[PDB]
DNA sequence: GCCCTTCGGCGCCTTCATCTCATCTGCCTATAATGGGAGCTGTCACGGATGCA
DNA sequence: TGCATCCGTGAGTCGAGGGTAATAAGGCAGATGAGATGAAGGCGCCGAAGGGC
């Protein structure tokens, strides 16, 4: 399964937080399982429904 | 009269033995030795061009 | 680490090959995270993997950091051949060169 | 014969200045303490403790 | 404190009246725990014995550092300082120059 | 059965089967993880030597998977009294081989730790470390097998571990690397091979081939007497008498002492 | 019995005790087959550490 | 690169220094040092190589 | 000047052996075999080094060829199943006394 | 005085089968056994996310 | 928007000085590569000597 480097997730910077528009204490609860996201919504799927 | 005498205290070496990973000779008088010329001594040596 | 790394990859591969309740897949997938996190940087996250008497394992940044890391103990500075060492005294008789 | 007009470096640790590594034409001293030149000692910031 | 921990699991595992001491007992951490002090320590150190002073001021000699004291990157310069009840107790002058 | 050498699944034979299907599916995981405190119970007891204690709990993990399907319930028993054999089945499995950096074999990690615990059952009871002669006679075999077992359970040290009293240097530092190459000997066999050439070239030259050829100096492969012949047209007790002679010009002592000395 | 003599003198370079481990086996050169072959010297089929 | 990440903080210039694809010239004087090359000063420069 | 070792003895002028006290003809190279066991006695002895020593170094044939020649020391002077030229899986054979 | 060319003689030297001896890998054991041991943290200064409010 | 709150960086030069530890684990079947065996073929080497030019 993949992992994540970790001299890009944590750091001063969190490089992936800067990158995903995210902070890292809202990245360790996902890439060490404790909190879910949501990968892809369907929006006209949505609309329509 | 101190423990400090010369006898214990003169070493020198033209090619002894040499480490693992990286290739640089040992230090030390058990092992043949060799003087560590750090980047002090770089400093120096550069400023003399 | 290496076989920690490993361990932990051929047990998840077992897991996954298996059939395992999410809980304990999704278990090793954050050990597998950890495992590599240690093998890359040790003690950056939570506490430093600790092997035998109680010391945090050298990780690949490790080797690479401070007075000790290889960038300024081996590669600037290094044990060179042809040299040696001993006290020294005055030589009051001897020319200036 | 082979030392001869072969200059030889000599180093204190530590280093500061450009001058704390000198060349100079080493004799043959009998014992085994290396004589150093007293004009060299400040330069050096050497002592004879 | 590990004898008491192995104790107490053994003495559970094991039916009432067919138990004893010695089978409770298992000696091997307190001789463990001694050899780990006595060696591999930096507390109890290899004499310095090269005339009598050194021997008789290798004891008698009072350190810091070690388990549950500070290292000598923790320690700060008011600890290196000598204390005005340092007078009597603890010598003044005798202190390594490293 | 029906999916090859079946038929087309009807409406009460598909559905309905693959909902017992799932259901059966979703009881032994509801079981499972019921019962995954149990193997993080057992496992508070395995920790401290070789691997972690969360690797101890998931290995126990793995053991009850496989325990939950060889359950049998129609037996009469709590399920937690099969299950134990078979945690501590794995766990005692993934310690044997999995705890090493040297790898060892169950089969004999099992007497290692049988002399371990008599050795240390009997010094308490005699009040003395036991000689392996002894410990040989409670193991009715071979006291020289006992202290090879016990040099083979000796597990490796780490490189970088600070080895001095004081925080200075690790213990890599400190050991001389053989692989690397003398930097005399080197210069000292090619002045080697040098005086060989000289010594050869001295010789006549069919004598020179020969031996050369004989010992594989030009080439990888020294050559039995009949490529001699081949490759010179001769017969090989012919090979054998110019061999004879070449020994024979050899232990000349001209040769021999300004050969003998580079040793 | 293979060590020095009580009483007996020695300086850098002299042995001390005569321990003799087996060789094992390794790369015989060609040429040290020429180098007994000219000496009758047998082949020493141990290490002399 | 080359030259701060052997200064300070090897871990942060490192990475961003994989992030931005930083292409070192080799050219300072850390660099020749750490490379081998002979450094841009004194008798090290074309006018006096 | 001649080798001896419990109840076989070998003279190096005229390459024969006696066990326990009787003459024993026996084959060349498996002589020289033996004279290996006795000049490295107590000391393991390995197919290997045994091949680069006592064989020639153009040796091209199979491992089976010392195994063969170890059995014919074996029923040469070692009859008994037991016997003191005891072999080591991997490691080769050694001349030992059994203890 | 020995080369050119012989039968065969067991040896011997391999080589093919062809058998055993450790050595190692996977599988099974049914009263019940149901939630971490331990960790000691705090130098000095200095730029920056940070959880809330 | 503060604003404490913390969180990761820096902190010397050569030399005395080498290595410290638990636990329920056990028969049993198969297999597998190493090493023990026996048998048969392709020369070796001679044991004979042929012989003459
Ligand atoms: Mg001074």
């Amino acid at each position: 399964a993949p992992v994540t480097h970790i001299w890009y997730f944590k750091g001063v910077p969190s490089r992936l937080g800067y990158l995903l528009d995210l902070a890292p204490k809202d990245l360790e609860k996902i890439i060490y399982f404790a909190a879910y996201v949501i990968t892809s919504v369907d929006e006209e799927m949505r609309h329509n429904e | 009269k101190l423990h400090h005498l010369v006898d214990d205290k003169i070493h020198a070496r033209s090619t002894g033995p040499y480490s693992m990973i990286t290739q640089q000779p040992l230090g030390g008088k058990a092992q043949f030795g060799g003087q560590r010329f750090g980047e002090m001594e770089c400093w120096a040596m550069q400023a003399y061009g | 680490l290496y076989r920690r790394v490993i361990n932990r990859n051929n047990r998840l591969k077992r897991l996954i090959d298996l059939g395992a309740p999410e809980i304990i897949v999704n278990n090793e997938k954050r050990m597998l995270q950890e495992s590599v996190d240690a093998l890359f940087d040790n003690g950056r996250r939570g506490r430093p993997v600790t092997g035998p008497g109680n010391r945090p394992l050298k990780s690949l940044s490790d080797l690479l950091k401070g007075k000790q890391g290889r960038f300024r103990q081996n590669l600037l500075g290094k044990r060179v051949d042809y040299s040696g060492r001993s006290v020294i005294v005055v030589g009051p008789q001897l020319k200036l060169h | 014969e082979v030392i001869a007009e072969h200059p030889v470096l000599l180093n204190r640790a530590p280093t500061l200045h450009r001058l704390g590594i000198q060349a100079f034409e080493p004799m043959l001293v009998e014992g085994k303490a290396i004589q150093l030149h007293p004009l060299v000692c400040e330069a050096f910031n050497a002592d004879f403790d | 404190s590990r004898m008491e921990r192995v104790v107490r699991e053994r003495m559970t595992t094991q039916d009432v009246e067919a138990i004893t001491p010695q089978t409770l007992i298992n000696i091997r951490p307190v001789v463990a725990a001694i050899k780990e002090f006595f060696g591999t320590s930096q507390l109890s150190q290899f004499m310095d014995q090269n005339n009598p002073l050194s021997g008789l001021t290798h004891k008698r000699r009072l350190s810091a550092l070690g388990p549950g004291g500070l290292s000598r990157e923790r320690a700060g310069l008011e600890v290196r300082d000598v204390h005005p009840s340092h007078y009597g107790r603890m010598c003044p002058i005798e202190t390594p120059e490293g | 059965e029906l999916s090859e050498r079946g038929e087309k699944l009807p409406a009460a034979q598909r559905r309905d089967m693959m909902w017992i299907c799932r259901d059966g599916d979703r009881a032994k995981n509801h079981l499972l993880e019921a019962n995954l405190r149990l193997v993080v119970s057992l496992a508070k007891r395995y920790t401290g030597r070789g691997m972690a204690f969360l690797d101890l709990i998931q290995e126990g993990n793995l053991g009850l998977i496989r325990a939950v399907e060889k359950f049998d319930y129609t037996k009469g028993y709590k399920f937690s009294t099969y299950a134990t054999w078979w945690i501590r089945q794995a766990i005692t499995r993934a310690m044997a081989d999995q705890a090493r950096t040297i790898r060892i074999p169950v089969h004999m990690v099992e007497v290692i730790n049988k002399l371990g615990r008599i050795q240390r059952e009997l010094l308490q009871d005699l009040g003395r470390e036991p000689t392996p002669e002894e410990l040989a006679k409670e193991m009715d075999i071979t006291p020289e097998k006992v202290l090879e077992i016990q040099q083979y359970a000796r597990e490796p040290i780490s490189l970088d571990q600070t080895i001095g009293d004081e925080g200075d240097s690790q213990l890599g530092d400190f050991i001389e690397d053989s692989e690397a190459v003398v930097a005399v000997d080197a210069v000292s066999f090619t002045l080697l091979q040098d005086q060989l050439q000289s010594v050869l070239d001295t010789l006549s030259e069919r004598e020179a081939g020969v031996v050369r050829l004989r010992f594989g100096l030009t080439d990888g492969q020294p050559r039995t007497l009949d490529e001699i012949g081949q490759v010179y047209g001769v017969t090989r007790e012919r090979i054998r008498q110019i061999e004879s002679k070449t020994m024979s010009k050899l232990r000349h002592p001209s040769r021999s002492q300004v050969l003998r000395d580079y040793l | 019995r293979g060590i020095v003599r009580i009483g007996a003198e020695v300086r850098d370079g002299d042995i001390l005790v005569g321990k003799v481990t087996p060789k094992g086996e390794t790369e015989l050169t060609p040429e040290e087959r020429l180098l007994r072959a000219i000496f009758g010297e047998k082949a020493r089929e141990v290490r002399d550490t | 690169w080359l030259s701060a990440a052997s200064f300070q903080e090897t871990t942060r210039v490192l990475t961003d220094a994989a992030i931005n694809c930083r292409s070192d010239k080799l050219n300072g004087l850390k660099e020749n040092v750490i490379i081998g090359k002979l450094i841009p000063a004194g008798t090290g420069i074309n006018r006096y190589r | 000047v001649r080798l001896t070792f419990a109840d076989i003895e070998l003279d190096e002028e005229t390459h024969e052996v006696w066990k326990a006290g009787q003459p024993v003809s026996l084959s060349p190279t498996e002589f020289t075999l033996l004279r290996y066991f006795v000049i490295n006695a107590g000391t393991v002895l390995s197919k290997p080094k045994i091949l680069d020593h006592v064989w020639r170094y153009d040796f091209g044939g199979d491992v089976n060829v010392v195994e063969s020649y170890v059995s014919y020391l074996r029923r040469k002077i070692d009859t008994g199943e037991k016997r003191l030229l005891h072999t080591l899986r991997g490691v080769g054979y050694v001349l030992r006394e059994p203890r």
